[PDB]
C-alpha cells in the first residue's frame, strides 16, 4: 500500500542513475 | 566503501546515518522503511566483544543526507530514538547470525525529495531477485580503503558512496570463511577472476543492500551490510543480513495493525 | 571532522 522505492528525484521524474543499468542488464545476462 | 562513487544526490532517499552523540561519530549505516522504523544490523548497537552496547539515549539519527561531515540544515532530518528492538536470536557470540535489529522513531519523519522509504521484499521477488550472478547495491560514508597511511589523506569519503556487487553462490561463500554462515546469510563481490573490485568497510554496517524490480520500477532492500574479512580482499566476500528471511520478527515487532 | 548540529539534540 504505502509507495516505496520509487525515487522522487528518479523513478517519479523518469531519469535515471549513472550505474543503474550495471544492476538491470545484470537479469538479462 | 571501497572502490565505490560518489552517488548521485537523492540516489538513496532511505540512507539513513546513525549518529553518536558524545563523543560525535559516525557509528553506523541504516535504513528507513517508515515514516518512523529504521532498520540497521544488530552489531551496531551490542557486541559486547568489543564492549558495545548503545542504548537509546547515546544515538542520534539522521536521514537525508549526503555529505558526511556536514550539518545539511536545509535537507537532513535528525531523530531521536523511541525504542530500540534487536533480534532475540542475535548470535555475536559466533556467527553475527541474524544480525538485524530495528529502531523506533520518537516522531514520524515528512518524506522528502531526500526522503523516502525503501521497501521490503514479498515471497516472490525474494525468490527472483536473490540470485547468484545479479548484481545489487551498496552505498554509505564508510572507509574507502581497508587501510592507510596515517595522515596522508583521509580515510573516509566527503559524501555518500556508492557500489554495485553481485551475488556470489553459496557454495562459493561456505568456501571462503572457516566462519559458520547460516541461512540468515548471503555473499557478494566480485571473484578473482572477474576483473572487478569493491566491498563494503567499517562504518558501512547496518547500511543497505538494495536490487531494483524491472518490472514494477521499485528498490528492494535484500540485505544489510553485515560482516566482512578485511576490505576489498581477493577470495574473499562481504556478508550481508538476509532481509527476507527475517521479515517475521519485522512483521512481529511492527505490529501494523 | 563534522560540522556542529544544534545541541538540543546534544
Amino acid at each position: 500500500e504505502a509507495d516505496c522505492g520509487l525515487r522522487p528525484l528518479f523513478e517519479k521524474k523518469s531519469l535515471e542513475d549513472k550505474t543503474e543499468r550495471e544492476l538491470l542488464e545484470s537479469y538479462i545476462d | 566503501i571501497v572502490e565505490g562513487s560518489d552517488a548521485e544526490i537523492g540516489m538513496s532517499p532511505w540512507q539513513v546515518m546513525l549518529f553518536r552523540k558524545s563523543p560525535q561519530e559516525l557509528l553506523c549505516g541504516a535504513s528507513l522503511i517508515s515514516d518512523r522504523w529504521v532498520l540497521t544490523a544488530a552489531h551496531c548497537l551490542l557486541y559486547p566483544p568489543w564492549d558495545k552496547n548503545f542504548t537509546e539515549n547515546d544515538l542520534l539519527v539522521r536521514i537525508g543526507k549526503h555529505s558526511r561531515t556536514r550539518y545539511e540544515r536545509n535537507i537532513e532530518k535528525i531523530s531521536m530514538l523511541e525504542k530500540i528492538y534487536i533480534h532475540p536470536r542475535y548470535n555475536w557470540r559466533e556467527n553475527l547470525d541474524r544480525d538485524i535489529a530495528l529502531m523506533k522513531l520518537k516522531k514520524p519523519v515528512a518524506f522528502s525529495d531526500y526522503i523516502h522509504p525503501v521497501c521490503l521484499p514479498d515471497r516472490e521477488t525474494a525468490a527472483s531477485l536473490l540470485q547468484a550472478g545479479y548484481k545489487g547495491r551498496v552505498t554509505g560514508w564508510g572507509n574507502l580503503k581497508e587501510t592507510w597511511t596515517a595522515n596522508v589523506g583521509k580515510g573516509q569519503p566527503s559524501v555518500l558512496q556508492v557500489v554495485n556487487l553481485p551475488i556470489v553462490e553459496r557454495p562459493v561463500c561456505k568456501d571462503s570463511t572457516r566462519i559458520r554462515i547460516t541461512d540468515n546469510m548471503f555473499c557478494a563481490g566480485y571473484k578473482p577472476d572477474e576483473g572487478k573490485r569493491g566491498d563494503a568497510c567499517e562504518g558501512d554496517s547496518g547500511g543497505p543492500f538494495v536490487m531494483k524490480s524491472p518490472f514494477n520500477n521499485r528498490w528492494y532492500q535484500m540485505g544489510i551490510v553485515s560482516w566482512g574479512e578485511g576490505c576489498d580482499r581477493d577470495g574473499k566476500y562481504g556478508f550481508y543480513t538476509h532481509v527476507f528471511r527475517l521479515k517475521k520478527w519485522i512483521q512481529k515487532v511492527i505490529d501494523q495493525f | 571532522d563534522f560540522e556542529e548540529i544544534p545541541e538540543e539534540y546534544l
